[PDB]
RNA sequence: GCUUGAGUCUCGUAGAGGGGGGUAGAAUUCCAGGUGUAGCGGUGAAAUGCGUAGAGAUCUGGAGGAAUACCGGUGGCGAAGGCGGCCCCCUGGACGAAGACUGACGCUCAGGUGCGAAAGCGUGGGGAGCAAACAGGAUUAGAUACCCUGGUAGUCCACGCC
RNA sequence: CGCGGGGUGGAGCAGCCUGGUAGCUCGUCGGGCUCAUAACCCGAAGAUCGUCGGUUCAAAUCCGGCCCCCGCAACCA
RNA sequence: AGGACCGAACCGACUAAUGUUGAAAAAUUAGCGGAUGACUUGUGGCUGGGGGUGAAAGGCCAAUCAAACCGGGAGAUAGCU
RNA sequence: GCUCGCCGGAAGACCAAGGGUUCCUGUCCAACGUUAAUCGGGGCAGGGUGAGUCGACCCCUAAGGCGAGGCCGAAAGGCGUAGUCGAUGGGAAACAGGUUAAUAUUCCUGUACUUGGUGUUACUGCGAAGGGGGGACGGAGAAGGCUAUGUUGGCCGGGCGACGGUUGUCCCGGUUUAAGCGUGUAGGCUGGUUUUCCAGGCAAAUCCGGAAAAUCAAGGCUGAGGCGUGAUGACGAGGCACUACGGUGCUGAAGCAACAAAUGCCCUGCUUCCAGGAAAAGCCUCUAAGCAUCAGGUAACAUCAAAUCGUACCCCAAACCGACACAGGUGGUCAGGUAGAGAAUACCAAGGCGCUUGAGAGAACUCGGGUGAAGGAACUAGGCAAAAUGGUGCCGUAACUUCGGGAGAAGGCACGCUGAUAUGUAGGUGAGGUCCCUCGCGGAUGGAGCUGAAAUCAGUCGAAGAUACCAGCUGGCUGCAACUGUUUAUUAAAAACACAGCACUGUGCAAACACGAAAGUGGACGUAUACGGUGUGACGCCUGCCCGGUGCCGGAAGGUUAAU
RNA sequence: AAUUCCUUGUCGGGUAAGUUCCGACCUGCACGAAUGGCGUAAUGAUGGCCAGGCUGUCUCCACCCGAGACUCAGUGAAAU
RNA sequence: CUUUAAUGUUUGAUGUUCUAACGUUGACCCGUAAUCCGGGUUGCGGACAGUGUCUGGUGGGUAGUUUGACUGGGGCGGUC
């Protein structure tokens, strides 16, 4: 759980790991391991599209199954991987049939357990079926948005998106945001909120601690000239531009969205 | 101090190199602007 | 050594005793919608406020949180703090009957340890209602208040302090 | 010094830029109220516009000068 | 265990002196800061001119940068020497 | 040639990069060389680079590039699929000795090894762009086992000595040997074997995964080094011999032991932590398409082949980059002795140097240093600069604190040499012998030899024992920034920037946002505990009032209102 | 006060003597709450001030050792 | 003409429904040893979305430019 470090040196004093020790702390199963290069934030153009991220420690892509089209084969779970590309932790499961894959691990997941998906497996925790079958107002995570698609909503660690109600194929959803969005019934959907809900309680502790998570300084715009950003420029700290991004565009309260053909799924929104 | 001229015979062909130049439209043009100008050593090479 | 103190065993009895996990109904607010039209809300009296951008009133549906009506009883349980819907799980103490058993094993207790309303604080949730702070309106000679319309921390949950 | 602003009953403010009857609140005095004072209620008096001149039929209102007050400026080597 | 301590290589450049037609178009000598990390370095790639890149100084982009260099408009224009 | 001095974790010895003949021999001195010059990295001739095993080429990919079609774009062209390139990584194989004026792991001598081809013989189901396994990977730390390497002893040869002693506890030198082949050790990993079944491995599979039993418990893999062989060979201090007297020919001693010991090797190990740690081929295996008398594979044996390019020389510099024979800059590898914690520092060995003007004199003045009476910051903008402190063990140690620090706080003491304790101890190492054995690179007991701290006591020398070089000045009050870091290359290193943390706000995924007139990429193979922007800047205590102005958000009734 | 003009504000402390330093007063020209306010251990080639030790920094220079300067021979510049 | 009463009819604005245009950075097949692209089947949307022309708004994100003269130096003030 949540551990906080001695203060024997300055940049410990304030580090809070998460030691998870029910985790597997060897190997991966390699099967499983595509490479994942660092794009450095860097487009086809070479151009930086994306600032900060760059840098930073090493990781494989680990292929997590999400699509859980296996139906009506019984899986025993084996041991909590970690899973560096992603916040919560991911489990090796094994089927019957003796194929392996990794799936999101729930909160209330430990190894050996015994989990199914398809339409008939059960509301224990851990299993994957369509929205249609869940019963109302129960927690589930790794939402589709469109059948087949994959898994979407609720991936985070700690997430759980909370069905609401039905209607016809569309079934409301409280997603974490706290927006009520519809979907389409058939979608598949998990059972539990995601393990790791501990994953916030982390504070990091010194600054190399983000330099190796992929993150580089972020510079404020007043310390820029005047050229390089909206804000900058004056003899000392002087400010009054209204907030704003970069390239002008208005931070700080202005409203970007504008999908048009998504407006049709959302009810409530965010607030 | 370190000079500005550090050479390494690979990144110059690579560079400014006779294939490097035949490759963009832009590199065929120097060399037809090179030997216009009668210019003995067109590109540098081996 | 003895059994009248103290203690254990057997069948029981009552109880908002405690912790955990569910669940219901009434109501308030909020949202969407229908009907419908000029006031509503409030006060000692008013005003601010809300309202022809269609309020309030009214009906249907929905979402949320909190507390749990009558039962309720100078009734009950708990060491005290305290504990009120229903239901399961884990559990403490008391009391009664009839005996049986052990044989003074007891009483109090500085220092010590633990538990300890409300408010408060720390991390992370949640947020209906109520409401310090704050704001406006009145009252007043003044009114940093009492009264009114709002309203944040907080109140609620988990875990730590105090 | 340069510019701008102001001086009005006992206090604070209007009215001045739109030269033709100087107001508002408080204070003061007077009578009520009350055992008495305060509050409250009813009344009344109170300036003749910093100041010396000009202008005009008429100047607190326009003009200039003088005496204070107030604000901005008083810079580049 | 540690963006821990002292301290060579290694990287850096704080103070002083010399040097300033130098030994050198920013160095030498003496001391100095970091030195298992947000470290340092080799090879090889990628980002380009109103663009790049920037732990931000308007710093760096081949000894040149409040807009590179090279050729072209071009014998720009100059009430000024 | 003799002596002197300097470097020696380099100012030595190999390489890459880069140069491109500077290497060597003869000859020449105009120019070049900061002088002269018989000399040269200069001129002019001639010579010189030998590979199946080193490197490259070659096979395989990384980042990344080019990209049939394709998608998109006034044209140019952009992106990118299949593919195809791209080492800085992965992929078969060799050492020792001798030799040239200049080359050598390339020549010669000796002894090896690999991958193919072809054939012969004996066997046998072989076969993918497909499947699986393997290759295949972080950091930090801890030792243990070894070796390089060194020291001492013994052995062997030589010496007995310019001025006292020195045939002995004396002095000087030498005491080296590989790869390969055999042995499988310390040590690491792992339960193995057989049978039976399958919702899996875009098809199949006798392999892989998985599930059942049965059965024995070891078996198997990896593995430094040692010990043998290689090697009755080479090498070898020196003698024997001439010699164009530069050198060649001839011969040849001993060639062991103990100890110390790595940063090298076992260790692509083990333990541990989190930041969670390339790909692909060669390799092994499984079948499909197929073909089965074939072909094809396996083993043995023989036999052929291993092409082509680099190879000289410099390579922390006089040959590379700095206009220079320029106090500069530049990656990897080796790394001996004494003292030392040490790759620091000092003095040395191997080995290479004395830096291309010197010779005098011994003014001022400047530079770089040494020393100083008495006073001790009075100097000065300012203790700038100098001076001083400085090690190892032990004692002792404040406010304050986030309870880790502060702290090496401050301030002290001891320190050499000799003897004894102990004719060198504790410790480490481990012989001989003996004991036992599933018998060898075994296990016990055993203590020889060697190595070897530290301490107490006594004595002794100097003015001074951390005597050299090396090697903190300390304390107090206070501003600012929490901290480590980063910053104006070439006058600013900071209070500036970043920072962990906090808050606001955006974004529901074909996300926001960015680059691109598009396609498309990044964001992210992520999903609100996420990601973007903005501001503040750890921690503690906190964060008050104003919605007038400006901006954003929300609402539409009414007024105004574009093309149409 | 890194903010304070008048200002060497006023008082205390420090020194024989202190326009700077430390502690307060508040008359804040013109502090002030995330363009953050107020404290803060530890950290600093950071700013200010005091003390001990130490010294040619100084009173006040003196001598010495090397490299140049000077003389000879050779070569042989520059800015203007 | 007041008022609009019902019907018919032309056009306009809403609301609900459908699918064939169109979208699909949904699944599955073939080209095809291929995460591109095209084709095909199907689900999902569905006349919106999105793109063109015209058009209003916003727009220092970016560009081109302007920002007087006299003056007892210029600026400020004043003046033309």
């Amino acid at each position: 759980a949540v551990v906080k470090c001695k203060p024997t040196s300055p940049g410990r004093r304030h580090v809070v790991k998460v030691v998870n020790p029910e985790l597997h702390k060897g190997k991966p199963f390699a099967p499983l391991l595509e490479k994942n290069s660092k794009s450095g934030g860097r487009n086809n153009n070479g151009r930086i599209t994306t600032r900060h991220i760059g840098g930073g420690h090493k990781q494989a892509y680990r292929i997590v199954d999400f699509k859980r089209n296996k139906d009506g084969i019984p899986a025993v779970v084996e041991r909590l991987e970690y899973d560096p590309n992603r916040s919560a932790n991911i489990a090796l499961v094994l089927y019957k049939d003796g194929e392996r894959r990794y799936i999101l691990a729930p909160k209330g997941l430990k190894a050996g357990d015994q989990i199914q998906s398809g339409v008939d497996a059960a509301i224990k925790p851990g299993n994957t079926l369509p929205m249609r079958n869940i019963p109302v107002g129960s927690t589930v995570h790794n939402v589709e948005m469109k059948p087949g698609k994959g898994g979407q909503l609720a991936r985070s660690a700690g997430t759980y998106v909370q069905i609401v109600a039905r209607d016809g194929a569309y079934v409301t959803l409280r997603l974490r945001s706290g927006e009520m969005r519809k979907v389409e019934a058939d979608c598949r959907a998990t059972l539990g909120e995601v393990g790791n809900a501990e994953h916030m309680l982390r504070v990091l502790g010194k600054a190399g601690a983000a330099r190796w998570r992929g993150v580089r300084p972020t510079v404020r715009g007043t310390a820029m000239n005047p050229v390089d950003h909206p804000h900058g420029g004056g003899e000392g700290r002087n400010f009054g531009k209204h907030p704003v991004t970069p390239w002008g565009v208005q931070t700080k309260g202005k409203k970007t969205r504008s999908n048009k053909r998504t407006d049709k799924f959302i009810v409530r929104r965010r607030s | 101090m370190k000079r500005t001229f550090q050479p390494s015979v690979l990144k110059r062909n690579r560079s400014h190199g006779f294939r490097a130049r035949m490759a963009t439209k832009n590199g065929r043009q120097v060399l037809a602007r090179r030997r216009a100008k009668g210019r003995a050593r067109l590109t540098v090479s081996k």
